[PDB]
Parts: structure tokens; sequence; C-alpha cells
């Protein structure tokens, strides 16, 4: 009955340290629709994150895109944190260039 | 013509308990959002200057009034049905309705509804058709709905008369954005793959519009059949991202290239070459 989200973290452009880019977190295949998504920089919630309005696929699974401008560096860690009824606790998926 | 060929409206109505339900709605051209539904105002948000297509302000307001009345009436009807039947809270209902322009010019309309993420009903040639997944509950719902005067008639007009003229008007109004050409960029990456002496090569392709694209791993002119296409992922601002992977034996990656063909490239395919020994 309930469907756990798939979480995909990717950058808009190939990563280059010091060059501005966009970090995307695509959350999909989940049911029901209620979900909490945050983009993190070094384990802290980024405030300037935008997101799509709710939509769903042909099989009725919901999906959302969360994104923010980011300037990757050698040290900084970025991630997507998701909470949903199907998850025991928030699931963190790290961005890996 | 290129770009989207369909318009649809979607509904997600979330029922928390017998007295509390909330609806989210939006309008789309294929995967591109053009309308939002503002629950604070009971009106539509027009996301593009051309989102009203060739419709007058009066027709747009009459349609918003129909959706406003529907969203209110629907929640009340479901809460009544849920009580009469074996429905446990919380539950979610989804709906999708719209039309699409096919090759040859025919416009086909559709309406589908779901309960609990499973098919529940559809509208096939102006009547309510229960889906087998919906079982007896869908049969009773369709029989109840057709008893309410004017409903099926309003559905028929919206689907078969209003939607087709709307779609044509909006595909023309939005053509400069819908039929625009945006060039992708591409890059390579690699990593270990399951099993001894296996490598996975990845060809990333990002920023292309419209959606149709061709990406393949190659050895000279030989297309590698083993190329696996990932699902096309969205970027913000109406562009797409795709990963095309190839599993190869270690020591057999040299000689591989990734070729990208896209409508925006004017016949200049992107060709990336994988190099061994960390020479990427
Ligand atoms: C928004 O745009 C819609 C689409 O417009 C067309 O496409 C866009 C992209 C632009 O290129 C436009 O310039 C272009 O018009 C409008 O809807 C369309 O309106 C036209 C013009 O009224 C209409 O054509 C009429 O069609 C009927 C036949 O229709 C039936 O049969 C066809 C198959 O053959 C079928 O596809 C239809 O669904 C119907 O079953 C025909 O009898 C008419 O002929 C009469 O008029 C012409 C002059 O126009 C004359 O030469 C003839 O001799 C005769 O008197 C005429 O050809 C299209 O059918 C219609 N398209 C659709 C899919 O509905 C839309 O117009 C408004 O709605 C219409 C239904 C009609 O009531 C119009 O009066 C309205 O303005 C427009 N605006 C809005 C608000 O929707
Ligand atoms: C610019 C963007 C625009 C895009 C344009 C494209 C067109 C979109 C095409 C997609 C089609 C969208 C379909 C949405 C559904 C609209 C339904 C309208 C109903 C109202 O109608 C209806 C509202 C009351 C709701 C009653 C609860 C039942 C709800 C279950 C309906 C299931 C759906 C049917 C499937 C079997 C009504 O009974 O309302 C009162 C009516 O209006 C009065 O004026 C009239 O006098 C009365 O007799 C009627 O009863
Ligand atoms: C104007 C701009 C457009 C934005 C407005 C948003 C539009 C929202 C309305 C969408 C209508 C979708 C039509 C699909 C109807 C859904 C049918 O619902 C069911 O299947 C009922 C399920 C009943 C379960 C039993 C209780
Ligand atoms: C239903 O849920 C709402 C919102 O969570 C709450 O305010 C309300 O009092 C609940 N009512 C019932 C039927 O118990
Ligand atoms: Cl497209
Ligand atoms: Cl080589
Ligand atoms: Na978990």
């Amino acid at each position: 009955i309930q469907r756990t989200p798939k979480i995909q973290v990717y950058s808009r452009h190939p990563a280059e340290n010091g060059k501005s880019n966009f970090l995307n977190c695509y959350v999909s295949g989940f049911h029901p629709s209620d979900i909490e998504v945050d983009l993190l920089k070094n384990g802290e919630r980024i405030e300037k994150v935008e997101h799509s309005d709710l939509s769903f696929s042909k099989d009725w699974s919901f999906y959302l895109l969360y994104y923010t401008e980011f300037t990757p560096t050698e040290k900084d860690e970025y991630a997507c944190r998701v909470n949903h009824v199907t998850l025991s606790q928030p699931k963190i998926v790290k961005w890996d260039r | 013509f290129q770009g989207p060929t369909s318009f649809h409206v979607i509904q997600t109505s979330s029922f928390t308990n017998s007295t509390w339900a909330q609806t989210q709605g939006s309008g789309w051209l294929d995967d591109l959002q053009i309308h939002g539904w503002d629950s604070d105002s009971g009106t539509a948000i027009f996301l593009k200057p051309w989102s009203k297509g060739n419709f007058s302000d009066k027709e747009v307001a009459e349609l918003e009034e129909i959706f406003r009345v529907y969203i209110f009436g629907f929640a009340r009807e479901v809460q009544d049905f849920a009580g009469d039947f074996q429905m446990k809270y919380p539950f979610e209902i989804q709906g999708i309705a719209g039309c699409e322009l096919h090759s040859g010019g025919a416009i086909v309309s559709f309406l589908r509804g779901a309960l609990g993420g499973l098919d529940f009903l559809s509208v096939k040639n102006a009547s309510c058709v229960p889906s087998p997944e919906g079982g007896s509950r869908a049969q009773k719902f369709c029989a109840l709905i057709i008893q309410y005067q004017g409903i099926m008639e309003t559905v028929r007009i919206l689907l078969y008369e209003t939607c087709p003229r709307y779609l044509l008007g909006v595909l023309n109004a939005g053509k400069a954005d819908l039929q625009r050409q945006v060039k992708p960029e591409a890059w390579l990456s690699s990593g270990p793959s399951p099993g001894p002496g296996r490598l996975q090569l990845v060809c990333h392709v990002s920023g292309f519009y419209p959606k149709p694209v061709w990406v393949m791993w190659m050895r000279g002119e030989q297309e590698q059949q083993g190329t696996q296409l990932g699902d096309i992922l969205p970027n913000a601002n109406w562009t797409w991202y795709l990963r095309a992977t190839l599993d190869v034996a270690d020591g057999e990656a040299a000689g591989l290239s990734c070729r990208v063909k896209h409508s925006s490239l004017e016949g200049q395919d992107i060709i990336l070459y994988w190099r061994g020994s960390g020479l990427n």
C-alpha cells in the first residue's frame, strides 16, 4: 500500500570547484504525497531551496524536484534529506560528483 | 512540430479524517507546469504569459469557478461515501484529465481517477467506467455519480469540447518556449561495477530541450548494445538530464566513446572519448 521514495541527487553542470552550479534532488515513486525534503550544506538546512509543485507518474507515484544554487568546493559536503511515513527516520543521500 | 502535445489537469485530494481534506491541483503541457491552483484564493496561478492560450478572461474565470465548485463538492461527496462504505482514514484520491494531439491531427481526451495509488475509474466515451482494481467500491461510486444531474454532461463538454480547443490555442500561444531548442552539454565519469575486473562508464547529458535525445556508447562506428539508459531526470527551467551507462571489462574501456544526437545540435553530434590510466 505505501511506497517508499527514491532519492536522486545530481548537479545541473559537471562539478568544478569554485564555479557556481545547481544542486538537484529528485524525489520520486512515493505514496502517500506528504513528504519533507531539505537540501543540506555541511549537515545544515539550506534556506534558499526551491521546489516543483506536486505531480505524479502514470502509476500514481508522486514526484518532486528540489533545487538550489551551490558553489562546490573540495571540502564542502552537500546532501538531500527526506522524511516520509515509510521511513523510520530522515534518509540522507549525499551528493557525489 | 516539436515539444509537448498534451494538456492535463491533475488533482491530489488528501483525506485526514471525516472533517478534514485538502486538495492540490495544477495544469501541465506533458511534464511542464503551466498552471498552479491556489487553495488560498480558489483561483488558478498562470505560470507563463501565454498560459491562458486563446481563451478570453471571462471563459478562464468560468473554468476557475467550475474547478472551485468541484473541489468543494468533491470533498463533501467523498466524506459521505467514505462513511457509507468501508473506507479507513487517511486516504488519498488522485485524478488526471486532459487531451492530446496525435500524428494525423486527431485529439484524444482522457480522465482517470485513483484511490490509494491504484486505478479506480475512468471516463470512456462520456460515461463513468469503474476500473477492475477499484472493485465493488468503484461500481457503487460510478452508479452514485451518474445520478447527480448535470455532472456527466459538464464532464463531457470539458473533455470533448473545451479541452481540444484549449490545447490548440495554448500550443500556438506558447510556441516560442514549447518549440525552443536548447543544446545539451555532456561529460564522462567512471566507477567500479559489480564483479571482478568490471568498470562502469557513465555518459552524463544535461540541459537539453525538447525531451527526445539519443545517447549511445560506441566503439568507432559500432553502437554498444550494452548501453543502459537511465530515466530522464528534470532540471529546473524546462531542461532534462540523462545518464547512459556501460559495464565493461577492465582493460577494455579504451577505444570507447559516447555520442549524443539532439534536435538542437544542427547535425553536430557531441562525441566524448574515454581515456585510460586516469587521462580524463
Ligand atoms: C482557439 O483556437 C481553437 C483552434 O483554432 C485553430 O487552431 C489554432 C492553433 C489557430 O491556428 C487558429 O487560427 C485556428 O482557428 C479554436 O477552435 C477551432 O475554431 C475553428 C474556427 O471556428 C473551428 O473550425 C470550424 O470547424 C467546423 C467543423 O468542426 C467539426 O469537424 C471537425 C472535423 O472536420 C472537427 O475537428 C471538429 O471538432 C468539429 O467536429 C466547421 O463546420 C467550421 O466551418 C465554418 O466556418 C468556416 C470559417 O471558420 C467556413 O469556412 C465554413 O464554410 C463554415 O462556415 C469551421 O471550419 C475548429 O473546428 C475549432 N477547433 C476545435 C478543435 O474545436 C477556438 O475557436 C472557438 O471554438 C470553436 C469550437 C468555434 O466555436 C469558434 O467559433 C470559437 O472561436 C479558439 N478560441 C477558443 C476560445 O477556444
Ligand atoms: C485556462 C485553463 C483551463 C483548461 C481548460 C481545459 C478543460 C479541462 C479538461 C479536463 C476536464 C476536467 C474535469 C474536471 C471535473 C469537473 C466536474 C464538474 C462537476 C461540477 O459541475 C459539479 C460540482 C459538484 C461536485 C459534486 C461531487 C461529485 C464529484 C465527483 C465527480 C467525478 C468526476 C467525473 C468522473 C466520473 C456541479 O454539479 O456543479 C453545479 C453545476 O453548475 C450549475 O451552473 C448548473 O446550473 C448545475 O445544474 C450544475 O449541477
Ligand atoms: C480531524 O483532523 C483535523 C486536523 O488534523 C483536526 O483539527 C480535527 O479536529 C479532526 N477531527 C476529527 C473528526 O476527529
Ligand atoms: Cl518535449
Ligand atoms: Cl584510447
Ligand atoms: Na528507514
